[PDB]
């Protein structure tokens, strides 16, 4: 027999709506005629070595499965490997995201959810940069209605970036697709020393205020990546450098509301560095002003005291928040925050502070939040300047 | 029908159990006895349909024509399987995102359950009307 | 001084919106002229002792206090006392309620409460049958809204009958009131020999079943009154006497739904007799179909036993259903209500029959039922036919 | 006016919280001590508004129409206070319905306090707004 003829096409398989395509064949030398088959279609497609099949505009006619072969002065040859030629500019994109997190511990193991709103839909993840069979859930079929398909991606080394598009298809054409999903980059976290996050606007954060929040690292890195837990993407800044060594990254988020409420983590990471250091220390932004119940700040003994009596402030509220915070005007450290305990028809938080010193004075302000978001706070309560006296 | 009937009544209301997601319904999602019992459910379901047809079979008294109908019946039953088969891989989907999630399921996630949950409920409801009208032909 | 004039409108002060009325002033025998003046109006309404005033149509202008005086050969008399013609045929009408039940104890007090959607409305209650002033809420008035008005009515002697209907007016017009509201009867229940009700189709009736509830007294009542605890009004049939003494009234409430489904109990009196004997046993009527969640009946050991041994019939459901019935075909008493147990993921109630008889064999059908309505019950289990074997 | 608008704001949100009708406050409106919170809320607001009154009144630098203004400011004074009243009477009514339905609190009876309730929260909000600019213009 002649060497089976071999079938690719450039620029590659998967083609989108509109985009032209050729298909190639390879026979042997003294081949007197190429034939280009279409599983489904008698009609050959289009049309000594090479023989070319071109395509001007892919559409969904041409998206199937193609075989070739050539005419010898001896006979025909065997069929060519199919090559599914695919058309995914059609329908609308799903949605890929990543569980538990976008960020996962280097070797380790997570899973990619792919989703649609109708149903009905067999779905392909496809890595970015690597050259595999388009990944179905067919081998891991499952009876589930077409919504979604969980696609689980391992182990996570960090030899490379993990990029990944979902595409979905109906079965009656399988060589169909949809349009490519948003991409999700996966971030290997690692071991390496981790940097140090810290915020330029006080602890709790009214509406309208610039959040700054700067990602910092002794150990000269040269990328950063801000995490707020919960979203499917995160932010890269690179890290200047005011000093050799130290490297820093101004994540300006810009004014702030609902959605900038929540736990931030730092990574740090260097141009050829694909895996990322350590996560940062939490940083929990904390919003005022998202709940309309209101707490009250009251002193006892009072707002007037000597120095070594025993002051105890006390928020309080008809409402059933679950945490009450305090705040003290000037102080840069997180709000204390202590859980509510129902007394006299109000929810309260005792704020010891004995015996009180020449430091305890200043004004006060307290907060409420509920553990549905533990970030959005109450408006601030009405300041009390505790005054204490030698 | 009635008893074929009787048993996809019994699906049903199970399936109307875990679609209101309430507490005990969220813990025993986890642990598999939901689907358990809905796969239970739906094989006496099929067993039975299977006996009213091979029943019926023998009431019957063209060729061409009657063939074709048989094979309307078995599309029609298929459908109901796979729609069944369908609502139990999408509890099973669920239990595994929730393990993909370390153990925490959101509001989301459930909401989207119960959202892919009525819509495969009125898949189901309309395949059986069409097999309860082909069995009325048949 | 001559006697001061006197004033009377007939046919009353209350005269709906349209309808005619004519006010009479009565003065001295040589009385010259009588003038009829209006608190705010100047100009004299309309026109040897007796002097009329027609209205032809009542309407929101002749709405006031009007005041009498007849002119003498000696000089001018003294001013009537304030005659308020009120026109009640304007506003939307209002609701009156009792609270709690429009069947009260003999010389018992109560409640009821009047009241409108709108708010800024000074409610009157009228006894009908009574010449009373009309009672408003200023007399006991409270910032309230002017949505409700509640009226304690009491000591509720049963000389008479007690029927009530309720106005409203606004304090800038305080002579032109709304329209009257549907009256509302009070019954004085007492001690006299109870009645008694009895259903005749069933202990659980289904949708589209003919409920009658017949009652009847040995003590030789006239007429009889069927309540249904939480409605407004009740239903009225006169007593016919099969046999001397007996009387019986069937209550035909027709096709059955969900407002069937209560509490029933029926009270009986006579022509003459404005009291109410004491309540008949209530009849709970149970209304099964209401609930689409559905129950289940297994027996344990067995459908089929042998007299002597331990029968338990367990009822159970996935459902949280608070309580669950026993029905047995053929059976005329109540169905045995039992709370429900949570055990291995489904909540059941076990009806023991042990040891079990010859009595014990027929076909029984479980129900099950929320005490938020415990009348409205789910459709009947799949029937269980207990066959006992001496 | 910031003072007078914070006690307003008080009563306002206690106000909220009644709203709910929640069991707690279902049983505080049992018990008289939701009223009386209220009507002190209320005092401290009418006092507090007094007190603005008399020191912009010093402020001050024709007659008529002076006069005219102070009337309406004083009329826009009461109509607050009446508000707040009419709200206080309306729970103190829904205690003596509660006991004269001999201690039950029905669903229904609930849904009306609501609705009545909201309808007595918006004039309070508009009365409160037209006094803010009565203020204003004085």
């Amino acid at each position: 027999p002649f060497p089976k003829p071999t079938l690719w096409a450039e620029p590659g398989s998967v083609i989108s709506w509109g985009s032209p395509v050729t298909i190639w064949c390879q026979g042997s030398l003294e081949a007197q005629e190429y034939r280009l088959d279409k599983e489904g279609s008698p009609e050959p497609l289009d049309r000594k070595n090479k023989a070319r099949f071109s395509i001007p505009s892919m559409t969904e006619h041409h998206a199937g499965r193609y075989r070739c072969h050539y005419y010898s002065s001896a006979g025909w040859s065997e069929p060519s490997d199919p090559l599914e030629l695919v058309m995914t500019g059609f329908y609308n994109k799903p949605t890929l995201s990543a569980l538990p997190s976008p960020v996962v511990a280097s070797g380790g193991n997570m899973t990619l959810r792919c989703g649609s709103q109708k149903g009905y839909h067999h779905f392909v993840l496809m890595k970015e940069g690597e050259h595999q069979l388009p990944r179905t859930l067919d081998s891991q079929q499952l009876h589930s209605g077409g919504f979604q398909a969980l696609f689980p991606v391992g182990p996570v080394n960090p030899s490379h970036r993990w990029r990944f598009t979902c595409y979905y298809y109906y079965m009656n054409t399988p060589q169909v697709w949809s349009h490519p999903s948003d991409p999700l980059e996966i971030l290997p976290s690692g071991v390496s020393r981790k940097p140090s996050l810290l915020t330029l606007q006080g602890p709790v954060l009214a509406p309208g205020q610039s959040l700054t929040l700067q990602c910092g690292s002794d150990v000269g890195y040269d990328r950063f990546v801000l995490y707020k837990e919960g979203e499917r993407d995160f932010l890269q800044r690179p890290g200047q450098q005011p000093q050799a060594g130290l490297s820093q990254a101004n994540f300006t988020l810009g004014p702030v509301s609902r959605s900038h409420g929540g736990q931030y983590r730092c990574y740090g990471a260097h141009n050829l560095s694909s895996e990322w250091s350590a996560p940062s220390d939490p940083l929990n932004i904390l919003m005022a002003g998202q709940i309309y119940d209101t707490v009250s700040l009251s002193a006892q003994p009072g707002p007037t005291v000597a120095s070594g009596e025993n002051v105890t402030l006390l928020c309080q509220s008809w409402w059933q928040f679950d945490t009450f915070l305090l705040t003290k005007e000037g102080a840069a450290h997180p709000p204390l925050r202590l859980r509510s305990m129902y007394g006299a028809h109000k929810y309260q938080a005792e704020f010891p502070m004995s015996p009180v010193t020449s430091a305890h004075a200043g004004t006060y302000r307290c907060y409420g939040s509920y553990s549905s978001n533990p970030h959005l706070l109450s408006f601030p309560s009405e300041p009390l300047e505790l005054m204490v006296s030698g | 029908g009635q008893r074929w009937e009787l048993a996809l009544g019994r699906f049903w209301d199970y399936l109307r159990w875990v679609q209101t997601l309430s507490e005990q319904v969220q813990e025993e999602l986890l642990s598999s006895q939901v689907t358990q019992e809905l796969r239970a459910l739906m094989d006496e379901t099929m067993k039975e349909l299977k006996a009213y047809k091979s029943e019926l079979e023998e009431q019957l008294t063209a060729e061409e024509t009657r063939a074709r109908l048989s094979k309307e019946l078995q599309a029609a039953q298929a459908r109901l399987g796979a729609d069944m088969e369908d609502v139990r891989g999408r509890l099973v989907q669920y239990r595994g995102e929730v393990q993909a999630m370390l153990g925490q399921s959101t509001e989301e996630l459930r909401v989207r359950l119960a959202s892919h949950l009525r819509k495969l409920r009125k898949r189901l409801l309309r395949d059986a009307d069409d097999l309860q009208k082909r069995l009325a032909v048949y």
